[PDB]
RNA sequence: GGCCCAUUCGGGUCUUGUAAUUGGAAUGAGUACAAUGUAAAUACCUUAACGAGGAACAAUUGGAGGGCAAGUCUGGUGCCAG
């Protein structure tokens, strides 16, 4: 038993690289839901924050912070399913993967896709959601089709990547111990500290509005390039307050940082033991 | 667009350190006030220098010649060669080389053709002796000053060959927190085309100063002989204080010149160097710009220097000033918890700074 | 004229080439042998 | 010439429209036979073996 | 102030009398895992206790807003259409740039036709990349390195592995990855599978030094033992001076060298090749024509449009092809046939 | 708006260069260009590489007659003759 | 093949005479050559002799 | 062979002989690689020249032993592992296109 | 040999 | 023409091959009505109907060798060697 001592003491050691990310209040966790168009993802959103808040969320729309534990809150957003391009840039961005399949169909060339953008860019913690497990009488069947997309599934993300199959839903949501203990696994995950994320300072943008001036829009007739806004938890590296670094907006070009001032946390965690209902938030 | 600075000073770190920064630069009026107006000889050298080692770089001057601007591009350096001008000897260009020299794709090896030393410039063992373990202890491994040559001025004809091959990707982050004990004092005293005696003068009057101290004195002796010796005779005088406990060391030289005497240049650049070991916190203040300017192109990271309260002058906070231009970052002098020397500690904070210009 | 020059820095080149690799050639040969028949050297009296 | 030329034009354009006619019933990119069974360049083998 | 390198001190009289004594400054006379982790937790927390001082120095100006505090942000000139069709349901990722990443030039990367994109990809055909925080359409041309001597230009991306590619977009950093996509409408997103090239970028330069091999053949039509006057690869006895001594071969591996322009006719020589070459063969002199990279760069900006899918830039060479109906270029003597060899009998 | 008029800019250059994408080659950008494939005279003004077979015949300058001849100067007052020896 | 893929190890064709210098039949490749060298050859070592 | 174990874990330091012209040659497919155990700069092979493209700086490299089954013509003997594992994907499966090297 | 690999250039307009 | 032995020269022996055309039989995995089973149900068992030609209703893994170019690189006593 020594030899294998020596051979699993191999595996504990990891390249040292820098975690760069603070100590004392850390942003919250992105997590992005991607599905194929037409199976999960809104329903499953509205599901977990229903489960994390007591407080239904219809119509969601954009970026949902919720505080989900004593220390860790995170972030939801859906990707349009047949935007590639904001699937690529959630791919960059994000920390959990809710990568939704159609289990009676099969997988989709839209989660290959967010496959592979996901590891030719840093694979974030990707959770498997399996939905549509109304299949047929044949529980046989669907513990074969459980099988095979299981290991299709290990076999594109490391092996160890945990499937979590949701059967069919009753009464608009899903089953709320399923999504209890969908939720206990998302609630530890170990998120680990990539490059590009980790040497450069970003943000998923919550909030947005134009601070223009409407006499000015009549003035010059709807051709202004107007002053914009942008609310949002910074992640990564330190953004430094001076005007003027340039940022990349993800599908609109490079604009530069005319001023920035941080405000108060919108939804701040709480400063064995359990969560409050007075402690979980919405933002 | 472009960063714009008033009046030719500080010419040599502004077009360095917007190289570093990648920000284009304009440098207004220059020396607008003059008879002959416009750019120094030396300078425009500067900017071939500059246009050799970079690349995809323009540099503009103006039909009056008082203005430039500099837009930097990838420093990827190569083997080249740089015949100087006789106004200024070849410390002033293998000077700022030393800062661009670890960041680029190719390994720097350019050797310099002119006047090896003069007296308000850096001679060739200052750079070595001074400003090579600052590199080396700054994150540098493999760098030398090979001297092939050596001319006094003004006739010169002196070859030096600059050559690093460390490429690091950024410095690494100081941690100086304490006041280097010295270990010994060396010294080089050369001379091209006198007596092989002025030198042992020399270096007579540099141990009767030094001979108060129970700490080790040794100045080796290079007369320069045949053709390495340049066309003009001269000769020169470098003490070093050495600490070697950090690789810590402080500088001080002079060249003697037309009716002067070796004893006096001894016992001068002894007393110098004595009162840089005065004003003197672990870097002495021609080797404190580029190692700060190390300090700030490192990692994200806090590094710290201790400084004493005599380095401070108005060429160093003019440094700081146009650092902070450049690409926009503060120096914290944090005090000392003792108070029987003024030594503040510059922390900064180093920008996220990399070699992107290597080949992985 | 510029057969000369172009055929004398092939020449150069290619003499160049050859003297690495066999430098890394010869380097990696002998102090990385010396540690394998030092491990043999170590399992031969195991 | 013109008439060999739309000759060959009108056999490309019929390979080109017969090769995108050839979707799914839905608008539903099912997945192939590579992606799926995910067999990377392997050498030709033998019904022989396969038994 | 800082062009005098030598630091300033008092005239030589004070110092001199100063510096008789010593006495003030005698007192300065007299597993490698876990190491590693040790080191860097050792500077982490060096950074906190020298962050650890006066407050808003910190929190705006010597570092600044380190991560989850939550910020608004002023960007100016940004234009209408932005505002104009904000939907909601596309994420608005801002990121900072690094220093090189403003910068613009050729970016030489390693990259390599997805294991599941069907079609090969050809150089200077338009795809688009997503590097770093960008995406963008560019026009890549992919280059070998023929036994690492040159950087030569392949017409196509290979099947079945890594080439090179060079492209003129942003710089990133050395040894970051990309994605590159050929499609990215919805209307013809199609069956098949949309990403097709992937790799990482090896290093950057603002200028590329790549070459296509052009071969000059010519024609042999007087023939003696071991010399020949070869017909037509050049037009005259200038060009003929211009190329005189070069090594040409004929197809046979039969090698040899022009050795003089021939005065009667314009563009004849006379070369003289190892042995006796025939009439049915081609000599060939390789040389090397130097290609430009394309320095066309649009970025996607699908944020700005009504539908924000359907984002339609420059098309493949095969698409401008079918819509103007033209037939591809086919050199009637570049197809191979079946070559059926006779016996060969000498007398 | 200025994203519509960068937009005309980069439509116009899209068909520029792709009516250059698919026109026809340059003659040099083919391999195997005869002399009639191409422009008379054409690679008057072109500056390819090549390589080349020898090296050739060293042009006699008045710096190499100099080296030969205070070569011979050394040996003649140095009296080192290869010459025959008598037997 | 040890470490060499069946699509590493394609089939690359011979080309053919150009179809203008077809009355100069079989353009003729290396193997064609030394089939003609070493003919004249050992031709030539039997008439030294 | 490591010290204790029967591979080992390592980081790619530079990939050795990346000038040398001959393609598939064994200076070509030789990477340095320091381990992560015990900080030594070891050398190692690769597969081949078409999958010396998957690694290439700080790569988290497993490496094991080479055994070569007798004296080969072109050979160092004088490097003594092997590349087995890149960033936890094998890369003999990366060769033959199963998998895709994440980041 | 100088010209063949640079972009640059010192523009002198003096 | 195939095969077998042999360092060698050679010997030994015999219906054996082919991306060759073609034929009708068989039924399992599957798809599945069922009854039965049991507190109900799953599961076994019993059982109608559809179910094979690239039987594409598509098993791998490992090894031994070749061969090819108007291709590339290196060496040097032509056309060769690597
Ligand atoms: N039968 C069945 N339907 C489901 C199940 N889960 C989700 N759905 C359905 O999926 C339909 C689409 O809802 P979503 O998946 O939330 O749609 P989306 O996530 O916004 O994605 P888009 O359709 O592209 O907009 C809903 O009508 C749900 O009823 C399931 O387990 N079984
Ligand atoms: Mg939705």
């Amino acid at each position: 038993t020594m030899q294998r001592s020596s051979d699993v003491n191999e595996r504990k050691l990891h390249v040292p690289m820098v975690d760069r990310t603070p100590e004392d209040d850390p942003p919250p966790f992105i997590v992005a839901v991607v599905g194929p168009p037409g199976t999960g993802k809104t329903t499953l959103i509205r599901s977990l924050v229903r489960r994390m808040t007591k407080s239904t969320l219809n119509d969601i729309q954009g970026p949902i912070t919720v505080v989900s534990g004593k220390h860790r809150r995170l972030t939801f957003l859906e990707c349009p399913a047949d935007d590639l391009n904001a699937m690529i840039d959630i791919a960059k961005i994000a920390d959990l993967v809710l990568l939704l399949i159609d289990g009676n169909f099969g997988f989709e060339m839209e989660t290959m896709e967010f496959l592979n953008i996901a590891q030719h860019h840093g694979m974030p913690r990707v959770l498997g959601v399996a939905t549509h497990l109304d299949l047929f009488k044949s529980q046989s069947t669907l513990r074969a089709s459980k099988k095979r997309l299981k290991h299709r599934f290990w076999t594109e993300v490391y092996q160890g990547a945990k499937l979590f199959y949701l059967s069919g839903v009753i009464n608009g949501r899903y089953p709320d111990r399923e999504i209890l203990n969908l939720s206990r696994f998302i609630s530890v995950m170990k998120f680990r500290p990539l490059k590009w994320r980790n040497e450069h300072p970003y943000m998923l943008a919550d909030r947005f509005t134009d601070l223009t001036h409407p006499e000015l829009i009549e003035t010059q007739g709807l051709q202004i390039d107007r002053k914009v806004a942008i609310y949002g938890y910074l992640h990564g590296t330190p953004l430094p307050s001076a005007p003027g670094t340039r940022v990349h907006i993800a599908g609109v070009g490079d604009f530069s940082v005319a001023q920035i001032e941080k405000l108060p946390d919108p939804c701040p965690t709480p400063f064995r033991k359990r969560l409050d209902d007075k402690d979980k938030l919405i933002y | 667009k472009y960063t714009t600075f008033q009046g030719s000073q500080n010419f040599r770190l502004r077009i360095v350190l917007a190289t570093l920064s990648g920000k284009p630069i304009k440098i207004e009026k220059i020396r607008s006030g003059d008879l002959n107006p416009g750019l120094k000889d030396y300078e425009v050298s500067f900017l071939r220098l500059i246009e050799s080692v970079t690349n995809g770089s323009v540099i503009e001057i103006s039909y009056t010649g008082t203005t430039v601007i500099y837009r930097p591009g990838i420093i990827v350096g190569g083997a080249s060669t740089h015949i100087c001008p006789s106004s200024k000897p070849v410390g002033y260009f293998v000077e700022p080389m030393l800062y661009l020299a670890p960041f680029s794709k190719k390994k720097f090896s350019i050797l310099f053709k002119g006047i090896t030393a003069s007296h308000n410039d850096a001679g060739i063992e200052a750079i070595k002796w001074g400003l090579m373990p600052v590199m080396e202890k700054f994150g540098v491994r493999e760098c030398a000053l090979h001297t092939l040559k050596r001319g006094s001025p003004p006739l010169g004809g002196g070859e030096v060959h600059l050559v690093v091959d460390s490429l690091i990707a950024q410095p690494i982050t100081m941690h100086e927190i304490d006041r280097p004990i010295i270990s010994s004092i060396t010294g080089v005293a050369y001379s091209t085309r006198v007596s092989p005696s002025l030198v042992n003068r020399m270096i007579d009057g540099a141990k009767k100063v030094l001979k108060n101290l129970q700490c080790e004195v040794n100045i080796t002796a290079d007369v320069w002989r045949g053709e390495n010796s340049g066309k003009s005779p001269g000769w020169g005088i470098t003490l070093v204080a050495q600490s070697k406990q950090k690789g810590w060391s402080y500088f001080a030289e002079d060249i003697g010149d037309a009716g002067s005497i070796p004893e006096e240049l001894g016992e001068k650049v002894a007393c110098q160097l004595l009162e840089e070991i005065s004003k003197s916190a672990a870097v002495g203040r021609n080797q404190l710009p580029l190692a700060i300017v190390y300090m700030v192109i490192g990692k994200e990271d806090i590094g710290r220097l201790r400084i004493n309260k005599e380095q401070i002058d108005e060429r160093f906070i003019i440094l700081l000033r146009d650092i902070k231009k450049i690409f926009n970052t503060e120096v914290f002098l944090k005090p000392v918890d003792e108070a029987d020397n003024e030594d503040m500690i510059a922390t900064i904070k180093g920008i996220g700074f990399t070699n992107t210009s290597k080949k992985i | 004229f510029e057969a000369r020059q172009r055929i004398e820095e092939k020449n150069k080149e290619s003499s160049d080439y050859h003297a690495k690799m066999a430098h890394i050639v010869n380097t990696i040969n002998t102090e990385e042998g010396a540690e394998k028949n030092k491990y043999e050297r170590e399992r031969k009296l195991r | 010439k013109e008439a060999h030329k739309n000759a060959v034009i009108a056999a490309r354009e019929g390979k080109l429209a017969e090769l995108a006619e050839n979707v799914s019933g839905d608008g539903k990119r099912a997945i192939n036979y590579q992606i799926l069974k995910n067999k990377g360049l392997t050498p030709k083998r033998n019904k022989d073996n396969r038994n | 102030d800082l062009e005098k390198f030598v630091p300033y001190f008092d005239t030589f009289e004070k110092l001199a009398k100063k510096w008789k004594s010593v006495d003030a400054i005698k007192e300065r006379f007299l597993t490698w895992y876990e190491l590693q982790k040790a080191k860097i937790s050792k500077q982490l927390e060096i950074n906190n206790i020298e962050y650890q001082e006066m407050t808003p120095e910190q929190r705006q100006r010597i570092e600044g807003f380190k991560a989850g505090s939550y910020v608004r942000i002023v960007f100016e000139k940004v234009p209408m259409e932005f505002v104009k069709n904000f939907n909601p349901k596309f994420p608005i990722v801002m990121g900072g740039l690094l220093p090189t990443e403003i910068k613009f030039g050729i970016v030489k990367a390693r990259l390599r036709r997805h294991r599941w994109h069907k079609k090969i990809l050809k150089t200077n055909d338009p795809l688009v990349l997503s590097l770093g925080w960008r995406r963008f359409q560019t026009l890549p041309i992919y280059t070998t390195t023929d036994s690492r001597t040159r950087t030569r230009m392949l017409k196509y991306t290979p099947e079945h592995t890594y080439c090179n590619a060079a492209f003129y977009g942003p710089l990133c950093s050395p040894n970051t990855p990309f994605c590159g996509v050929q499609i990215v409408a919805n209307s013809d997103t199609g069956n098949g599978f949309r990403i097709a090239a992937t790799g990482i970028v090896e290093e950057i330069d603002v200028n590329i030094e790549i070459v296509k091999k052009l071969k000059l053949v010519g024609f042999p039509y007087k023939i003696f033992k071991n010399t020949a006057f070869i017909k037509d690869m050049f037009s005259s006895a200038m060009e003929v001076a211009r190329f005189e001594g070069a090594q040409i071969k004929t197809v046979s591996g039969i090698r040899g060298e022009i050795k003089r322009a021939l005065s009667k006719p314009e563009g004849h020589y006379r070369a003289a090749f190892e042995d006796k070459i025939l009439m049915s063969d081609i000599v060939i002199l390789r040389s090397w024509y130097p290609v430009r990279v394309k320095k066309f760069y649009n970025p996607v900006t699908s944020l700005l449009l009504k539908e924000k899918t359907e984002w339609k830039g420059l098309r493949l060479t095969g698409q401008i092809r079918a819509a103007m109906n033209l037939e591809t270029p086919s050199n009637p003597d570049s197809a191979y046939h079946k070559i059926e060899r006779v016996e060969r009998h000498f007398n | 708006s200025s994203f519509e008029k960068q937009q005309i800019e980069i439509r116009k250059q899209i068909e520029q260069l792709e009516n250059e994408a698919v026109a026809e080659k340059k003659w040099s950008l083919k391999g195997e260009v005869k002399a009639k494939d191409r422009p008379e005279d054409a690679l008057l003004t072109e500056e390819l590489e090549f390589d080349r077979t020898a090296k050739p015949v060293p042009v006699i300058t008045s710096e190499v007659t100099e080296s030969l001849e205070d070569m011979i100067r050394r040996r003649i007052q140095d009296s080192n003759f290869d010459d025959l020896q008598r037997r | 093949a040890k470490l060499v893929h069946d699509v590493q190890k394609k089939q690359h064709r011979e080309r053919s005479q150009l179809t203008s210098r077809s009355r100069y039949g079989f353009l003729e490749k290396h193997k064609d050559y030394v089939k003609r060298a070493q003919d004249f050859h050992r031709k030539q070592s039997t008439l030294k002799v | 062979p490591f010290g204790g174990s029967s591979h080992a874990k390592g980081i790619v330091l530079e990939k050795l002989g990346i000038e040398s012209k001959q393609p598939n040659s064994a200076i070509r497919k030789c990477v340095r690689v320091q381990l992560i155990k015990n900080g030594k700069k070891v050398t190692a092979f690769v597969p081949n020249d078409g999958c010396l493209n998957f690694v290439d700086e700080n790569d988290e490299v497993l490496l094991a032993g080479f055994g070569r089954k007798g004296k080969a013509k072109g050979d160092i003997p004088g490097v003594r592992f092997k590349v087995v594992k890149v960033s936890g994907v094998s890369l003999l499966a990366l060769w033959k296109e199963k998998k895709e090297k994440p980041r | 040999k100088m010209m063949k690999n640079k972009r640059g250039g010192v523009i002198d307009k003096r």
